[PDB]
RNA sequence: UUUGCUCCACACAAUAUAGAUGGAUACGAAUAAGGCGUCCUUGUGGCGUCGCUGAACCAUAGCAGGCUAGCAACGGUGCACUUGGCGGAAAGGCCUUGGGUGCUUGCUGGCGAAUUGCAAUGUCAUUUUGCGUGGGGAUAAAUCAUUUGUAUACGACUUAGA
RNA sequence: CCCUGAAAAUGGAUGGCGCUCAAGCGUGUUACCUAUACUCUACCGUCAGGGUUGAUAUGAUGCCCUGACGAGUAGGCAGGCGUGGAGGUCAGUGACGAAGCCUAGACCGUAAGGUCGGGUCGAACGGCCUCUAGUGCAGAUCUUGGUGGUAGUAGCAAAUA
RNA sequence: GAACUGGCGAUGCGGGAUGAACCGAACGUAGAGUUAAGGUGCCGGAAUACACGCUCAUCAGACACCACAAAAGGUGUUAGU
C-alpha cells in the first residue's frame, strides 16, 4: 500500500555513482563553444 | 471451391403407382464438381419445393460450356446473402469474359468486402448486359468508353536473386 | 494404431501337456502325439487330451 | 577362422545406466527400473535415457557371438579343453581367471595342438 | 557468390533487409552493411517515434544497467532488428553475428569497393505508392543518436570525390567502347557474333 | 589455366528437422546456380565431398574427407537432401561442400 | 638470467582453421523517373539510344601448366627499381612517370607426358608460434619494502627517497 | 475494415524480431515441410494355427513353417539374474597365488548380471542338478559409524594494566 | 450438483510458444516412403508462391479451446437497399 505520507526522495540520483573518482584531477568534461572570429585563448587555467 | 462450372441439374420427385411422371424440374448452379452441384441442387429444391433427396432422383447432370467464351461480356449478378446480422438482396456488376468466371469474382468479391463465405451466398441470377446504358456501376461504366487507354505506372520487377548490382527502376 | 476388437497375446486357456513330471505319462503323451497327428481318427486326439487333465478332471472309474 | 556369419548388429551398444546414478554416488549403475509416480523416466519423456526392451534382442543367430564368430566356453583345464575337439569353429576357449600359470601353458599348448582359439592367451605370461 | 557482399543501406527497409542478411549469415555469407542511417521503416515518423519510446521505457526495475539496452545509432538498430532473427544465444549464433558489419555512411576500405542491393526489401520496390515511411537516421537523432551531422559532412566528401571517380571513370569506358566498335564488323567480331557474342 | 575446379560448389545448411526435432542422418545442402526443384534434379546422385583440415597427419595427408551424395530435392527452392558415410559433424551449418559431376549421365 | 630484446629475409618444425578453390567488378540522385551518347542561343534544353536483370563484364588453352624461333606493332600482363601525387571515417589503400626483366594462347613452327594401373580432397590455402642461420637497430621500468595524508576497513589512492 | 467509446499499479510480450499492394483481414488455387500415425522390409518377443519317428534327428516343453500382434499406474501372473547356508557331482580352481579390493582396458546378455586382462593381496573358493532362507535398498525428520561444504569463518572484546 | 459420450487419472509422441484434459495420433528395435493436426519472411524444416479485394490506427491487426470487451457513435473508407 501506499507510503500514507508524501515525501521527497532522499538525495539526487543523477550524481550515481557515489563513488571515488578515477583520479584525483577531475575531468574536465564540457569546453565553452568555439567562437572562430575570437582571438586564441584558453578556455581554462589549472590552480591549488 | 473457385474453380467454377456451371453445370445444369434437372431432377424431380420418385415416380409413385398415382403418380407416374413428375414435373422434372431444372436449375442451373455453380460449383467445382458433379459432386458440390448436386448437394446445392438439393439444397434448392428443399428449401423452395416439398422434396428431399431421400424422396427424389437426379435425372440429368450436364456442365454448360459458355457459348462465346473469348469475348469480354458485362455480367449483372442479383445475389442474397446473409451478414452477421440480417439477410440482405444485392445487385453487382461484373466485367469478365464469362459466366463462371464473372461468378468466381463475384464470391471473391462477396468475400473481400463483406465477409460473405460461400455457405451465405445464393445467387439468385446471373444475366448478360445486351447493350451500354443498363450498366449502372461506375466501376465497370469507366471501362466502356471510347478509344479506353491507360498507362500502368510504377512496375515492380521480380528479382530471382538475392542481391542486385543496379539499383533498378520503375519505368514501364 | 488398431482399434482391437478382442484382447491380444490371449492364451488358448487350455493345457498343451501334462502338469505333471512323471517321465512315463510323458511318454504317453509322445506316443498319442504322434497317433494324433499321423491318424485321422478323433479317438486318438481325445484320448491325447484327456492325458492332460488334473486329478479332479480325472475323477474315478 | 570360424563358420560364415551374417553380420553382426548389436542393435544398442550403449550400457543402460540407472537414473541417477550419475548424480549421486549412492546411486549405482547396475540398471533399475524407475517405478516412481512422477518419473519422467518411466514416463519416457523426451529427452531421456531409455530403457531396456525386447526390442532390442539380438538376431538369434549372431546372439553370443564374440566378434570373431566364436562363442565363449570357459575352461579350467585340459579336460575341459578337449570338450571343443570337435567344435573348434563354433566355440573359442577362454582360460579361467583363476588358473595358475603353469597350468595355463599347458592349457595353452593343447589348444594350439588341436586347433582350438583361445581368447586370452596373454594372461599371466612370464618374462 | 562473393567472399563479402557490401549491401547499401539506402533506401531498405529495415525488417526485409535483416530477414534477408540474417539468413544469408546464417547461411555462412560476409555481409557489410553501409548507409544504415539512409535505411527505412514503413509507417509515419510519429509512429515509429512513440515505438522506440515504448522500447525506451523497458528497463530492468532494481537495476537499469542490466536491463535491455537502447541502443541509438542506426547501425545499432539494425543489428538489434537482426538479432530476434538470428538466435544469437548459441555458438552458431555468435559466429553468424561475427559474420556481420554494419556501418553508418560508407567508411574505408568499402568506400572503394561495389555496393549491392537487395531488392526484396527495396521501399521502392515493396511500399505501395503514398504510403508514409520513415528515416532511420532522423529517428536516430530524435531518440537520441549525436552523429547525424559529421556523418552527413563526410559523406558529402566522400560523394564529391566518388563524383571526381565516375567522371573519369565515364571517360576511359567511353574511349573503350568506341575502340570495341571501331574494332568490331571484323572477322572475329563477325564470328563471335555468329557464337553470340 | 587459373581454374581448375570439376565440382559445384555447395553449403551444408542443417539437418533435416522439425521445428525442435532434428535429425542428423540426413543434411540438407544448397546448391550454388540451383533454384527450382526441376533444377536440382540434376543432381540427385552426385557425390558429395566435405574437406577439412586436422594438424595431425594420418595416413600421408593432414586434409580429410567425409563422402555422402545427394539423395533427393527439398522443398521448392533447389535445397537438396544428402546422405553421408558418416553424419556431417552440425558445426558444419554454413560450411562448403562439393557436389561432384559424377556418375554423370550427361 | 645458462650471451638478453626487437625488425627484415631465410629454410625447419609444430599450430589449427564457423570453412579459399578465376575476380568483393567503387558515381550520385530519382523511381508518376533515369543512364549513356551527341549538339547548341548552358537549360529543370533539343535529338538519339538503352533497360524488360549479373543469363552481365573481365578473365579463361599450355607437365596445377615443362623445353623454343620469328612476324606486323610497341601492345598485354606479372616481379623488383623508380618519379611524383591523392587518400585520416577505421586513412594502411588508390593513381601515375621512366627504364630493367620474365611470360605472352595474336599467328605459324619443333619435343615431352603413360604404370596414380577404371574413382578415392589425392594434398597447391590461410593463421599463430618456437628453435636455428645472417643483416639492421635500441641499451628500461614496475612492484614489494621504506615514506606522506589532499586517501583510506583491508586492498586501493595520493606523495617522497641514489 | 478502421477510429471513438477503451483507466492500475516492477519493464514486456500476435512466442520474439519485425511486418503496411503485409509477414494484417476475407476468399480461392497449387507446391512444399514434418509425428512413436499409415504402407513395405529386416530383427526381438508374445499369442495362435500347423509340419516333423517303417535306418531319420542330441532320441521332440527339439527343429521348423505360416499369420497376426506389442501404450500402461494400482494390481495379477510368468520366465530369469544375484546372495548366506545344505545334499550330490565336476577324482573342479588354488601359496607356480583362493577370496576381497582398484581399473574413462576387453568380451557376452534387452536387462538383472556374467566372463577376461592388468594392479594390489595371502588361504581358501567356484560351475552344474537340487534343498533351504534372517536372500537384493536411495529415501523411512530410518539405526550405528565415518566424512564434507559452510570455514581457516563466527568466536577467544565483562572483572581499569 | 446431475445426464450421455469421449478423455485425463494410468500416456509418451507431432501441433496449440508455454500447459493433465484441446487438435492429430496412441508407443517393441531400426531403415525407406507418405501423411495428420499445424505450418512455409527470419528465429525454424517448408513458396518474401500465385490470384481477387479490404484496411493506415498520435492505444492497427495478426487463428479454435485461450488467455476478454459492450451499449452507443464517425461526410474515415468500401460495397449495397
Amino acid at each position: 500500500s501506499h507510503r500514507k505520507y508524501e515525501a521527497p526522495r532522499h538525495g539526487h540520483l543523477g550524481f550515481l555513482p557515489r563513488k571515488r573518482a578515477a583520479s584525483i584531477r577531475a575531468r574536465v568534461k564540457a569546453f565553452p563553444k568555439d567562437d572562430r572570429s575570437k582571438p586564441v585563448a584558453l578556455t581554462s587555467f589549472l590552480g591549488y | 471451391m473457385a474453380h467454377f462450372k456451371e453445370y445444369q441439374v434437372i431432377g424431380r420427385r420418385l415416380p409413385t403407382e398415382s403418380v407416374p411422371e413428375p414435373k422434372l424440374f431444372r436449375m442451373r448452379i455453380f460449383a467445382s464438381n458433379e459432386v458440390i452441384a448436386k448437394s446445392r441442387y438439393w439444397y434448392f429444391l428443399q428449401k423452395l419445393h416439398k422434396v428431399k433427396k431421400a424422396s427424389g432422383e437426379i435425372v440429368s447432370i450436364n456442365q454448360i460450356n459458355e457459348a462465346h467464351p473469348t469475348k469480354v461480356k458485362n455480367f449483372g449478378v442479383w445475389v442474397r446473402y446473409d451478414s452477421r446480422s440480417g439477410t440482405h438482396n444485392m445487385y453487382k456488376e461484373i466485367r469478365d469474359v464469362s459466366r463462371v468466371a464473372a461468378v468466381e469474382t463475384l464470391y471473391q468479391d462477396m468475400a473481400a468486402r463483406h465477409r460473405a463465405r460461400f455457405r451465405s451466398i445464393h445467387i439468385l441470377k446471373v444475366a448478360e448486359i445486351e447493350k451500354t446504358a443498363d450498366v449502372k456501376r461506375q466501376y465497370v461504366k469507366q471501362f466502356l468508353t471510347k478509344d479506353l487507354k491507360f498507362p500502368l505506372p510504377h512496375r515492380v520487377q521480380k528479382s530471382t536473386k538475392t542481391f542486385s548490382y543496379k539499383r533498378p527502376s520503375t519505368f514501364y | 494404431g488398431i482399434d482391437h476388437t478382442s484382447k491380444q497375446h490371449k492364451r488358448s486357456g487350455h493345457r498343451t501337456a501334462p502338469k505333471s513330471d512323471n517321465v512315463y505319462l510323458k511318454l504317453l503323451v509322445k506316443l498319442y502325439t504322434f497317433l494324433a497327428r499321423r491318424t485321422d481318427a478323433p479317438f486318438n486326439k481325445v484320448v491325447l487330451k484327456a492325458l492332460f487333465l488334473s486329478k479332479i478332471n480325472r475323477p474315478p472309474v | 577362422a570360424s563358420l560364415p556369419h551374417p553380420k553382426i548388429v548389436k542393435k544398442h551398444t550403449k550400457k543402460f545406466k540407472r537414473h541417477h546414478s550419475d548424480r549421486y554416488h549412492r546411486v549405482a549403475e547396475n540398471w533399475r527400473k524407475q517405478k516412481g509416480i512422477d518419473s519422467v523416466v518411466r514416463r519416457r519423456f523426451r529427452g531421456n535415457i531409455s530403457q531396456p526392451k525386447i526390442g532390442y534382442g539380438s538376431n538369434k543367430k549372431t546372439k553370443f557371438l564374440s566378434p570373431s564368430g566364436h562363442k565363449t566356453f570357459l575352461v579350467a583345464n585340459v579336460k575341459d579343453l578337449e570338450t571343443l575337439t570337435m567344435h573348434t569353429k563354433t566355440y573359442a576357449a577362454e582360460i579361467a581367471h583363476n588358473i595358475s600359470a603353469k597350468n595355463r601353458v599347458v592349457i595353452l599348448a593343447r589348444a594350439k595342438a588341436l586347433g582350438i582359439k583361445v581368447t586370452n592367451p596373454k594372461g599371466r605370461l612370464a618374462l | 557468390v562473393e567472399p563479402v557482399v557490401v549491401i547499401d543501406g539506402k533506401g531498405h527497409l529495415v525488417g526485409r533487409l535483416a530477414s534477408v542478411v540474417a539468413k544469408q549469415l546464417l547461411n555462412g555469407q560476409k555481409i557489410v552493411v553501409v548507409r544504415a542511417e539512409e535505411l527505412n521503416i514503413s509507417g509515419e515518423f510519429f509512429r515509429n517515434k512513440l515505438k522506440y519510446h515504448d522500447f525506451l521505457r523497458k528497463a530492468t526495475a532494481f537495476n537499469k544497467t542490466r536491463g535491455p539496452f537502447h541502443f541509438r545509432a542506426p547501425s545499432r538498430i539494425f543489428y538489434k532488428a537482426l538479432r530476434g532473427m538470428v538466435s544469437h544465444k548459441t555458438a552458431r549464433g555468435k559466429a553468424a553475428l561475427e559474420r556481420l558489419k554494419v556501418f553508418e555512411g560508407i567508411p574505408p576500405p568499402y568506400d572503394k569497393k561495389k555496393r549491392v542491393v537487395v531488392p526484396q526489401a527495396l521501399r521502392v520496390l515493396r511500399l505501395k505508392p503514398g504510403r508514409k515511411y520513415t528515416t532511420l537516421g532522423k529517428l536516430s537523432t530524435s531518440v537520441g543518436w549525436k552523429y547525424e551531422d559529421v556523418v552527413a559532412k563526410l559523406e558529402a566528401k566522400r560523394k564529391v570525390s566518388s563524383a571526381e571517380y565516375y567522371a573519369k571513370k565515364r571517360a576511359f569506358t567511353k574511349k573503350v567502347a568506341s575502340a570495341n566498335a571501331t574494332a568490331a564488323e571484323s572477322d572475329v567480331a563477325k564470328q563471335l557474333a555468329a557464337l553470340g557474342y | 589455366a587459373e581454374s581448375h575446379r570439376l565440382y559445384v560448389k555447395g553449403k551444408h545448411l542443417s539437418y533435416q528437422r522439425s521445428k525442435r526435432v532434428n535429425n542428423p542422418n540426413v543434411s540438407l545442402i544448397k546448391i550454388e546456380g540451383v533454384a527450382t526443384p526441376q533444377d536440382a534434379q540434376f543432381y540427385l546422385g552426385k557425390r558429395i565431398a566435405y574437406v577439412y583440415r586436422a594438424s595431425k597427419e594420418v595416413r600421408g595427408s593432414k586434409i580429410r574427407v567425409m563422402w555422402g551424395k545427394v539423395t533427393r530435392t527439398h522443398g521448392n527452392s533447389g535445397v537438396v537432401r544428402a546422405t553421408f558415410r558418416n553424419n556431417l559433424p552440425a558445426k558444419t551449418f554454413g560450411a562448403s561442400v562439393r557436389i561432384f559431376l559424377y556418375p554423370s549421365n550427361i
